[PDB]
RNA sequence: GCUCGCCGGAAGACCAAGGGUUCCUGUCCAACGUUAAUCGGGGCAGGGUGAGUCGACCCCUAAGGCGAGGCCGAAAGGCGUAGUCGAUGGGAAACAGGUUAAUAUUCCUGUACUUGGUGUUACUGCGAAGGGGGGACGGAGAAGGCUAUGUUGGCCGGGCGACGGUUGUCCCGGUUUAAGCGUGUAGGCUGGUUUUCCAGGCAAAUCCGGAAAAUCAAGGCUGAGGCGUGAUGACGAGGCACUACGGUGCUGAAGCAACAAAUGCCCUGCUUCCAGGAAAAGCCUCUAAGCAUCAGGUAACAUCAAAUCGUACCCCAAACCGACACAGGUGGUCAGGUAGAGAAUACCAAGGCGCUUGAGAGAACUCGGGUGAAGGAACUAGGCAAAAUGGUGCCGUAACUUCGGGAGAAGGCACGCUGAUAUGUAGGUGAGGUCCCUCGCGGAUGGAGCUGAAAUCAGUCGAAGAUACCAGCUGGCUGCAACUGUUUAUUAAAAACACAGCACUGUGCAAACACGAAAGUGGACGUAUACGGUGUGACGCCUGGAAUGGCGUAAUGAUGGCCAGGCUGUCUCCACCCGAGACUCAGUGAAAUU
RNA sequence: AGGACCGAACCGACUAAUGUUGAAAAAUUAGCGGAUGACUUGUGGCUGGGGGUGAAAGGCCAAUCAAACCGGGAGAUAGCU
């Protein structure tokens, strides 16, 4: 949710912050945090979900500052906490479950051999038993028209089309919230602590 | 342990001062100076063995030299172990 | 204002020490040429 | 030894890095101290730093270097594993009083805590290179309690005033008691107890977690502070005797309540926000093989051990860095009262000092200032400088605009002290009594006493009551630049530099590009809302001289200039006074240049 | 909430004066700027000279920088004094 603020003074006169008030307030799961050094901690996220079969219930959402996408912490039958990709249509206390059946709704992960052709996959493995790579970033979506033959179809975020091996993995439903581009930042100094540093003109 | 010449190259000569005069009738502490590194369990064993007299507690600090200018040359004087020996309740001399 | 010469032992003895000296092939060059010439003080003793 | 003055959120004190005996005593005056010095940070000789509980060392670890092996390369070397160094982090523990010419939480006395081992008694499922817990974390803001601390009152000891009064509602001093243990209150966190199973924690678990049942709602944990022990104590105002007159020996009364209140503890807590905020070791728990009359762990007592290293002294400076006993700089700690909102400003407490040259006359001239006849910017390139306003309450406050601002607009009245409401009011805090109960560090009434704003009326004194100091001049038009910001250390702080947003192209991961004989690495432990380069720089009219932006814009600015009220020796035009030099004298004592 | 306002410690030195064999091979005084964020600092490491770094002045790299210092070629060259 963004929210505009009054104008009191310049430079918070345009700022507009790009928040979710759902979210918790707090520190993350600690043992799943490690040093992350050039300060921002590394969140631990299955990307590849090899254990199928056994269910899992969402019990909250994270945020994450590597990323520009949310994470999402499950909770498995057999009492284990890891982190999975947080779609749009997620609520509280939603059974997500891994398989070869991996039942139609955003939240699941099925190899590409089963994909129904016109529903929005995001994360799309390419690589054998390497995963996560495409559609990280906040506001993508990848839609297939064409699954036939040796290789499927995807029609990426780019503009062009990529035929991929069947016997990878994907992940059903599309990405979050897609206002990350709507920040502007407001002003200078906000993008001091990002790490970013002024640019001098080459011509200056 | 003992090792008796050890013990006998720990002591090198007794200290006469204005602090272990009072220090021997108000604290019944005598002051010695002992050798470079001087343990205190050699201190302990050779007062305790040599001059036979029951230790109580032992104390050490290192004496810093000084600089002595005689003539065109620089000049430094030999470091110490000044040594506090505490006895139980007897004195001696 | 600030001086030139801010002191510090550490580190003037990781940088200018005898070991950090010792450790480079060059180093030995400098102590080379300086037991050639004989002075009496190297570089520090601590 | 007496008197005056300065600093006193320092010019005071313990300290860190650094220095290296500069610390203390006796003696000496050649040089050293800008003068003499009998003195000293100068010399001579002697002394002085006492640790299981202070720190360093040690265990582990970020940035980073080495990096046995190993990849590659003419040599050199590039890179790098298993490892190892590397405090700016974590990890064992002590306080009070006293003492010397110098050192103390280290020395004497009293009282605790911590680590490992041995012996005895008694009990026992012990056991990691493994797992879990915790260690373990950003910024901003608010409330309450308490302590150190300050005041009043009581009490104790000493006095009746060098000049009017002062047995009083008087004056002077004190009213300190620690660490640890027990109690677990203010406050915060979490729903507990029992039982069954487990694909997760590489195998395992009674442990962490998950999945099902019954009961109860207040149990469990962390945690400042108050009370008892500590303390039939020490310390203490003030005393008594022997004296090298320096001290020694001994004794020593009261040592409590209320109020205010810390930047200090509860609080690594609570609320809120997004930029989402190190790792590891010690410790507890759980088991695998094995051990299971053994060994290891657990409760008590006694004993042993806790080594080495620094401990003097300045440290916002005469001792460090500037060649100096130099008007510069240098980490953080302690932070009293009165007036004030404040660590600013003025005075004092403890403490340290009057800055290692002085004495005469009061001339010209130089500097810091003060006052001033009449005018008030006429002086100057230029209100530069100087002068002037400066604080609070009441009526009241314009042009413009992005509606936040301009604004404290300007402009009119009052500000001291004393009595009344009230022999001190609103508010905060709070004793004694009453009642109830687990019965306590417990709760409801209730006000003793203490502290204590703000306003009104009346009277009174001074020329002047924001009485001193500190402490915005005000209103209009306009160029550039949105703004806070950056630089030519040491002559230019601007329109030059930087700017969030915006416009264009390329890049599907073994990504573009860059770095390299190669290996390797950044981008990036990123994933087309992402990455590299280019031009512009909030925003409105808009982009057909019109984003190498045209025209303006509230606010902002060590930015250029003008006028308006007041103001002034800036000027007319200089006069007097307070200071430091310049004049003389005692002593030391150069340079530029020839 | 705040690169918001005034104003301490603190930081840079804009104006005016002084200083130029100075207290000082860049410092003081009085106004003036920021003053919870684009702030500052200790300690420790890395980036090295036809290079590093640079909110870009051709600034800094130990009181020196329109190519640091030391040693070497070197008693270079010089048509100059």
């Amino acid at each position: 949710a963004v929210v505009k603020c009054k104008p009191t003074s310049p430079g918070r006169r345009h700022v507009v912050k790009v928040v979710n008030p759902e979210l918790h307030k707090g520190k993350p799961f600690a043992p799943l945090l490690e040093k992350n050094s050039k300060k921002q901690a590394y969140r631990i996220v299955d990307f590849k979900r090899n254990k199928d079969g056994i269910p899992a219930v969402v019990e909250r959402l994270e945020y994450d500052p590597n990323r520009s996408a949310n994470i999402a912490l499950v909770l498995y039958k057999d009492g284990e906490r890891r982190y999975i990709l947080a779609p749009k249509g997620l609520k509280a206390g939603d059974q997500i479950q891994s398989g070869v059946d991996a039942a139609i709704k955003p939240g699941n992960t099925l190899p590409m051999r089963n994909i129904p052709v016109g529903s929005t996959v995001h994360n799309v493995e390419m690589k054998p038993g390497k995963g996560g790579q495409l559609a990280r970033s906040a506001g993508t979506y990848v839609q297939i028209v064409a699954r036939d033959g040796a290789y499927v179809t995807l029609r990426l975020r780019s503009g062009e089309m990529r035929k991929v091996e069947a016997d990878c993995r994907a992940t059903l439903g599309e990405v979050g919230n897609a206002e990350h581009m709507l920040r502007v930042l407001g002003k200078a100094g906000a993008a001091r602590w990002r790490g970013v540093r002024p640019t001098v003109r080459g011509t200056a | 342990m003992i090792r008796e010449e050890r013990l006998l190259k720990v002591l090198r000569a007794p200290h006469v001062s204005e602090k272990a005069s009072t220090a021997m009738e108000k604290s019944n502490t005598i002051v010695l100076k002992v050798a470079k590194d001087a343990t205190k369990a050699e201190i302990k064993a050779a007062v305790q063995k040599l001059f036979e007299v029951e230790v109580e507690v032992v104390n050490t600090l290192v004496v810093k030299g000084k600089v002595k200018r005689h003539g065109q040359r620089i000049g430094r004087r030999s470091d110490w172990k000044k040594a506090y020996v505490t006895l139980k309740e007897g004195q001696n001399l | 204002m600030k001086r030139t010469f801010q002191p510090s032992v550490l580190k003037r003895n990781r940088s200018h020490g005898f070991r950090a000296r010792m450790a480079t092939k060059n180093g030995r060059q400098v102590l080379a040429r300086r037991r050639a010439k004989g002075r009496a003080r190297l570089t520090v003793s601590k």
